[PDB]
């Protein structure tokens, strides 16, 4: 009952039997703008299932010295579907977002990984090793796609905060004896009705491995890990020409 | 006396102002409605004349 689950939004569809119970980001749903929150006054539109269905965007790889990766959240969808063809066009956009994980392993492997939805999530240099040295992160590090970017130090983040309080933030685990998947759904996180989708980026999912792969041969060693999403709830707004970036 | 008749009817003596406007509050600024697809003649709120 609570180990099988389904979710069915749009077109689409997922199955999964060795689960656990589905989170729901910071205690509420997500929903459309009420009127007196917004200010624009032009009339939104809101396709309901060209947009909010799910989305899979690329499939990493699992080895025994792997650090951790993170994408930022809605910058993989900029490229993908009738979703991103209308973020392009609209100037103002609003969303939320459920999220499915895959990794499956059999019954001898072991591992656990760390499932966590950060607001706000600004990446941080080195400031050249000594200090001194200012430095700032490339454009290919703040919005690196749907092909992810992967971690060079994990335990501050990349940010300057440690990893062992990212579970105060809406979080699960992959432990490979119990489960093999980690649903989470969140709302739309803003100051602001509507924002960007190009320029901000509100949020940055995080796959950090606690407890590592490991494994004896003759045994399979590929450990893939699929990211699956889908919008909800989506809205648009200020029509013009597309704008890539 | 007052007997002819174009000082009866005389404007003469009109201590009053004649005010087309009068004020109204506004705490606020106006809200905006709910509005749709027109395609009528006749009705064209954008040909002004200045």
């Amino acid at each position: 009952s609570d180990r099988v689950a389904q979710l069915t939004i749009g077109n689409s569809t997922i199955t999964t039997q060795e689960a656990a119970n589905i989170i729901v980001g910071y205690g509420e749903w997500p929903s459309y703008c009420s009127d007196s929150d917004a200010t624009a006054v032009d009339k939104p539109t809101r396709p309901d299932v060209s947009v909010n269905r799910f989305y899979t965007l690329d499939t990493k790889l699992w080895e025994k010295s792997s650090k951790g990766w993170y994408w930022k959240f809605p910058d993989v969808l900029t490229e993908t579907g009738v979703f991103g063809q209308n973020a392009q066009f609209h100037y103002l956009y609003r969303s939320g977002f459920c999220i499915h994980v895959q990794c499956n392993a059999s019954k001898f492997h072991q591992g656990a990984l760390l499932v966590a939805v950060l607001p706000e999530y600004v990446i941080g240099t080195v400031a050249g090793g000594t200090g001194t040295e200012d430095t700032h992160p490339p454009y290919k590090q703040t919005q690196p796609g749907a092909d992810g970017f992967e971690l060079q130090h994990p335990y501050v983040l990349d940010a300057g905060i440690p990893i062992s309080q990212l579970t105060v933030c809406p979080h699960q685990w992959i432990n490979l004896r119990t489960n093999n998947c980690a649903t989470i759904i969140v709302p739309y996180i803003n100051a602001l009705p509507f924002d960007s989708a190009l320029n901000h980026c509100n949020f940055g999912l995080l796959v950090v491995p606690i407890s590592p792969l490991d494994y004896d041969q003759g045994a399979t060693p590929v450990i893939p890990i699929t990211i699956t999403l889908a919008p909800m709830c989506s809205e648009f707004a200020g029509l013009r020409q597309a704008v890539t970036q | 006396g007052d007997r002819v008749a174009d000082v009866i009817e005389s404007s003469i003596g009109d201590s009053v102002s004649r005010a087309l406007t009068h004020a109204l509050p506004a705490p606020t600024g106006q809200n905006t409605q709910v509005s749709s697809h027109r395609l009528d003649t006749g009705k064209v709120p954008a040909l002004q004349a200045a």
